[PDB]
């Protein structure tokens, strides 16, 4: 599996040199409206892989705001694969509500990690 | 582990959800079977479509190739190209 | 509390105690072929374990009969289990005329056990615990089951031991100097 | 049980239902229906 | 509490059939499995009302398997089933396979499971292969004697485990008899390798078409998923018969029904189908020893792919490019399959070594270039 | 948590093995159940390496096993191992199933755990007689017919049960054939019930010489009753290389050494040593029928037996008139045991109609009342 | 397994009667005597099979200095048991101190169990 | 159940009761292993002989009785009485 740090670290590789942003952001907002999620009520970040450590204290320190949010988009993506159908496009999670909220999370969950690895080897 | 029991299966503390339904016995079975299976498999037939036929196409047309130049050779007139291999 | 979802197009028509009578036919009958279905698959199977055509074709094997000395006693393998016919002389019909309706497990006669005394045709196998007697062993002077030393009288009767019965006479039938089963 | 007896008339509906419409989508071609030609 | 759970024995069957919490939004793929377990039954089952009449000695094989065919009472039936099921047991077993592929089940939580996976597509190989070995016909016997030739190239040890396998100096009555024994056991060691996989299989549960925690939304087995369970083993029954009922021998090679002989080799020899594939990659690389390391090679990778699928996201159902990676990679699957049959010809020795470095490729470049791809896409798209 | 609990596999290792917390006062009788294990595996190794060479023809058997002894490398030894090992394995499962009538491991809370025992007891006679008859010498073939036409008593199924236990209309080519396939499966379904016991052992945990609760003190497995076993299986296979080395031939018959002939009978029928109490007690009965069913009740009533048996205190350590009635039982079996291979004489007829009435007279009176007279003994000891 | 109830009723039964009295009473002192148990250190309510509902509530409501007493008892039996020793005479139990402690909770028990099974067929 | 795992094996409270014991490595093995396998066997024996030899003394009278009757039977002087039975 790929880490969220080492992740943003080649997305902000990217969005940093204006050359390869305009060529690739223009594809991933199309690569991201091709994949389906949004259609389905979930967010990006509900789909990353909650089975790892990194990830579950990620979600055990979400507010409870956002996690009760997940656990209903969650609850409603499920439904909607169980029944085969989707969310019309007005109900659809629109691009702009597809805000990126649990990465900071990931992110202080691998800071810490990491700091706890590099210290361990001091 | 990431799925416990019933009792605990690992989920978030969820809340405000309520999840309302039907019995059976109560509901019309097969509601919609006969227009879904036609259009809504159609839909998703549409949907997924793409991704199994751009590889198909490409591995078939890789195939046709091969054995159309398989079946050339194999004549009286691919006898000196199949000689020349 | 609060308002619910509208149901209305999703209700049934049918009848509160209809519906589920329907379901359980259908929940039944679905039992009832899966049981069909799994009786004819396990009846296939098992007849298999049942004689295979090869074994139905080997029995029922015609011996070749003929001359043979008088109260000798030939063997066969009709059936797999060893065939006693033998060629029992008149002295042996003689003793087979007394009747005896007492003190035999199964009183007969020559009448039933023999088609004509110059071919007797027997089972060897015993009763109890089925083994091959010895042809003059017998305590009654026809075979004995060593196993057990039961004797088996000239006619076939269990006369002393273990014996549930007498000594069974196969379904051969008889002919001009052939044996027909 | 009742599903050991209800198995058999499934069973036997089934078996006769279908060795009934057999022989008779068939019975230019089955041998008891053919022997007589050559008899 | 209730009998189901307090008595042991029910209480393990409760856990894995009649409260197992599945997930809620699984397709009727994830009912693979229990097909697979009900063929594991069948194969067993008719198999062992097989030897009851197979005679293992090399004089009688054939003449056995007739017999059963033409004298035992329901062997035709029995015999069909054990063969066609077979291949169905294959089906399953690829579509299985290309569930967990597609779906990311072998992601982290089920390593451990996708391991004993392939340690069962492995194994069944063998079993699968080895039964086909007791008909003892033409290429019954030639593909013995392929594979035990092929196996012949170890380094050192090679020249005298083959003469083991064998025992003696070539296919013979001690190979048939000895392949007959394990062949009837191995189906065993696989029935308690199955039992491995399903309890990896319940440590963590089964994944999601959708990838994301099932936890949320879970369903109990016993009104679910065993009556869809019923639909995909009555329709599985159902193509089973129009296979062993009608047409039973599309799936066989009409030479196996040739009685073995040593001096004289069929046209061509190949596999039975479902283990066309590797046959093809075997034939793909020119050394011996080089074909027999890049096909078990071409079965283990399964193992690798856990690591080099660097995806954040589990499963393909939400990702564009991987998806198209994921059909192309099936497609080159079935063309291997295709040309393990057709004879090494000019285009197609070309045609199956690329195919070969494809598929080998496909795990080892293709899976983890294009998941890291697609999680920066992810990222950026968001953003 | 370490690894050999955290992982499943390991997890379930360690509860069984590892871990499990047996009492600390345990005597050398309760290894005998490890040793059963270990014969498991010998019965099985050793028995997949006869069906190796074994081949099942009626007209191939005998001199198939002959071949093994004489051809193969090492196959005497593992034909006298297969052999001696069958016999051991039944030793050791008396002798396991006699700790249990004098400890009462059967009492309340392991009923099922006994009620396991004994289906793996009836299940083992089965696949052990089944394995005699493969020989197919004079003693395996004329106690396959003799235990067939038996069968043949049931009073309306008989007549018809018999044709499909043969095959054939005697015990022939089908019968061996079809003994061989079940005699190599049967093995695994006791494998099968040899993990159910362990469940069912494990759900409440073994019992004391004492009798009394081991839960105020109990040790570990792996330091303790791990080198116990090993002792206990070392003493166990040197016993078993005394026999397999030395005297191989001494449990078995000579006449099993003839080619089966079925016009022969031999002038004697015994079955191996280790079944003839319950075919003295077959011979007791004069009626067929009745006879079957005394043989059949002479194994189900131990499942009476949890239920006769009426005491307060488990076991029968402390119990003066029970460890009297129990030895005599003991020895009343020894004797059944005895008489089985003695022809049916004068005195033994009388003899072995009384030993079989002990033997049931045992558990369906002597049983429950010496166990009522000592639990009142006690109590107005006490007071 | 017998009720402890059916047995006090029998001992009862036979000690009421002078003659059966003066038979067995000799007769269960030596058999107690003979039984084994009080060279280990055990009275005859530790022999018990605890492994019951009735015996379980019996002992659950045990005083806590029996419940002590009776537990090491337990374990001395057990130590005896495995290094293969016995008490010496002194040590050993006399026959005063095999004093059917707990016999009175399990009749309790008894009478508990039996009053509700008739009630709940009244 | 009867037997939990090692935190709660349903001992009832246990208190005021130490156990002492020393380190294998400090202890002598196979102390008395001479001694005791000789005399602690023989009154273990002792204890649990008479169990053992009285049913054994009766099993045992009872088939010799058995065994000498058919012995005699089948001799010269015993076949009257055979013929009889
Ligand atoms: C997953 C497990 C198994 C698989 C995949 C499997 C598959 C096969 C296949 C494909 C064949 C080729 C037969 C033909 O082409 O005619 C075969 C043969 C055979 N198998 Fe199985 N088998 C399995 C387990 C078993 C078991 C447990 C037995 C127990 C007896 C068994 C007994 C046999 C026998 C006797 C044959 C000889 C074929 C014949 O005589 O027609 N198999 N097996
Ligand atoms: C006799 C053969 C097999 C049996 C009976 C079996 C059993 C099962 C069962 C019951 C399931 C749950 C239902 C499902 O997810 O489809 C399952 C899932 C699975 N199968 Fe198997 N299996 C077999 C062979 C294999 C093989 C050979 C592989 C891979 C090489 C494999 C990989 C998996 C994986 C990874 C899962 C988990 C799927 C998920 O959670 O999404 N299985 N298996
Ligand atoms: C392959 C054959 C068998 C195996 C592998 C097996 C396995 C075991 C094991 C591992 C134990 C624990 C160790 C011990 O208590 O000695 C045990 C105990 C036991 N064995 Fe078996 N068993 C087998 C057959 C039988 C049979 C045939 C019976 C009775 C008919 C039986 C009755 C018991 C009982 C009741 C216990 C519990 C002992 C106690 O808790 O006091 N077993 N067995
Ligand atoms: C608890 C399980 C088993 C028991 C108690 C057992 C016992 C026996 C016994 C007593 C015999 C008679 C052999 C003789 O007297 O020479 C026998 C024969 C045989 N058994 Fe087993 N067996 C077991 C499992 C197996 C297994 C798993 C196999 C696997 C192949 C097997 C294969 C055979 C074979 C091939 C024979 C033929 C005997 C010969 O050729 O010498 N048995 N068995
Ligand atoms: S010989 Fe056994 S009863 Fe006839």
């Amino acid at each position: 599996v790929q880490s969220m740090t080492s992740v943003v670290k080649a997305a902000n590789f990217i969005l940093a040199r204006p050359t390869l942003s305009k060529i690739i952001t223009p594809l991933a907002q199309k690569f991201t409206a091709y994949a389906g999620y949004r259609e389905m009520g979930l967010k990006f970040n509900d789909l990353l892989l909650e089975e790892t450590p990194i990830m579950q204290t990620a979600i055990k320190r979400l507010p409870s705001e956002l996690n009760y949010s997940r656990n209903f988009r969650i609850l409603t993506a499920h439904q909607l694969a169980l029944s085969h159908q989707l969310l019309p496009a007005e109900k659809a999670v629109k691009p702009e509500e597809d805000d990126n909220y649990l990465i900071p999370y990931i992110l202080e969950a691998e800071k810490e990690a990491f700091e706890k690895a590099e210290l361990d080897n001091i | 582990t990431y799925m416990g029991w019933w009792g605990s299966l690992g989920s978030p503390k969820q809340k405000y959800i309520t999840q309302y339904t039907i019995s059976p016995y109560a509901a019309k079975p097969l509601k919609g079977a006969a227009y879904n299976a036609v259009f809504n498999t159609f839909r998703r037939t549409k949907n997924q479509f793409l991704y199994v036929a751009i590889p198909f196409v490409v591995v078939w047309s890789i195939w046709t190739r091969a054995r159309d130049y398989n079946e050339y050779l194999y004549t009286k007139e691919g006898r000196e190209e199949l000689e020349r291999v | 509390n609060y308002q619910q979802p509208d149901y209305s197009s999703y209700l049934n028509n049918k009848s509160g105690q209809g519906s589920r009578n329907f379901t359980y036919f259908m929940v039944g009958s679905m039992g009832l072929l899966s049981a069909a279905g799994a009786k004819s698959t396990v009846e296939a199977f098992l007849s298999s374990f049942a004689a295979s055509a090869d074994v139905l074709a080997m029995a029922k094997v015609e011996v070749k009969l003929g001359a043979i000395p008088e109260g000798k006693n030939v063997i066969i393998k009709w059936q797999g289990k060893p065939v006693f016919i033998r060629h029992r002389t008149a002295d042996e019909i003689e003793e087979a005329n007394q009747v005896d309706i007492k003190t035999l497990r199964d009183p007969q006669n020559d009448a039933d056990r023999v088609k004509k005394p110059e071919w007797l045709i027997m089972l060897g196998i015993c009763t109890h615990l089925g083994c091959v007697p010895i042809g003059e062993a017998g305590d009654f002077g026809g075979w004995f089951c060593p196993c057990h030393g039961s004797h088996y009288d000239i006619s076939g009767r269990i006369r002393k031991g273990p014996a549930p019965l007498n000594l069974e006479i196969p379904e051969y039938d008889f002919t001009d100097d052939e044996t027909l089963l | 049980a009742t599903i050991f007896g209800g198995a058999f008339a499934f069973q036997g509906f089934f078996d006769v239902a279908v060795n009934k419409w057999w022989e008779e989508h068939n019975k230019a071609k089955l041998w008891k229906n053919v022997k007589g030609k050559f008899l | 509490m209730p009998t189901r759970k307090s008595n042991t024995y029910l209480s393990l069957v409760n856990s894995y059939l009649i409260d197992s919490p599945q997930p809620s939004s699984i397709n009727y793929w994830w009912n693979l499995g229990s097909l697979l377990g009900l063929c594991l039954v069948i194969q067993i089952a008719s198999g062992v009302f097989l030897a009851m009449h197979y005679s293992s000695n090399i004089e009688l094989a054939f003449d056995s398997v007739e017999h059963i065919m033409r004298d035992v009472n329901a062997g035709w039936l029995i015999r069909y089933i054990h063969a066609n099921g077979a291949s169905f047991f294959f089906i399953c077993m690829y579509l299985h396979i290309g569930k967990a592929l597609y779906y990311g089940s072998y992601k982290q939580p089920r390593v451990m499971l996708w391991v004993i996976g392939v340690v069962i597509f492995i194994l069944t190989m063998a079993i699968a292969f080895m039964g086909y070995c007791l008909v003892y016909g033409q290429m019954s016997h030639w593909g013995a004697t392929v594979i035990t030739n092929l196996l012949s190239a170890i380094p050192f040890i090679g020249n005298d485990i083959v003469p083991f396998i064998w025992g003696g100096f070539s296919v013979s009555n001690p190979t048939i008899q000895r392949f007959f024994a394990l062949h009837f056991l191995l189906p065993f060691i696989l029935a308690a390798l199955v039992c491995m996989h399903l309890m990896a299989l319940h440590v963590h549960g089964s994944s999601n078409p959708v990838g994301i925690t099932g936890n949320i939304d879970r369903l109990p087995m016993h009104p679910y998923f065993i009556f869809k369970d019923l639909i995909t083993v009555f329709v599985f029954l159902l193509i089973f018969s129009l296979f062993v009922f009608y047409s039973p021998n599309t799936l066989g090679h009409p030479d196996n029904y040739i009685p073995g002989n040593p001096m004289v080799t069929p046209p061509s020899i190949v596999p039975e189908w479902y283990l066309l594939p590797f046959y093809a990659i075997l034939r793909s690389i020119p050394d011996k020893l080089g074909g027999v390391i890049a096909m078990f090679g071409a079965i283990l990778i399964l193992l690798s792919l856990p690591y080099t699928d660097r995806s954040i996201i589990r499963g393909n159902s939400f990702k564009v490019l991987s998806k198209l990676a994921f059909y192309l990679f099936v497609f080159n699957f079935i063309l291997l399959g295709n040309l393990g049959q057709l004879h090494v010809e000019v285009p197609y020795i070309q045609l199956g070594q690329f195919a070969t470095a494809y598929y080998f490729a496909h795990y080892i470049i293709v899976v983890p270039v294009i998941s890291t791809l697609e999680n920066i896409l992810y990222y950026i798209g968001t953003q």
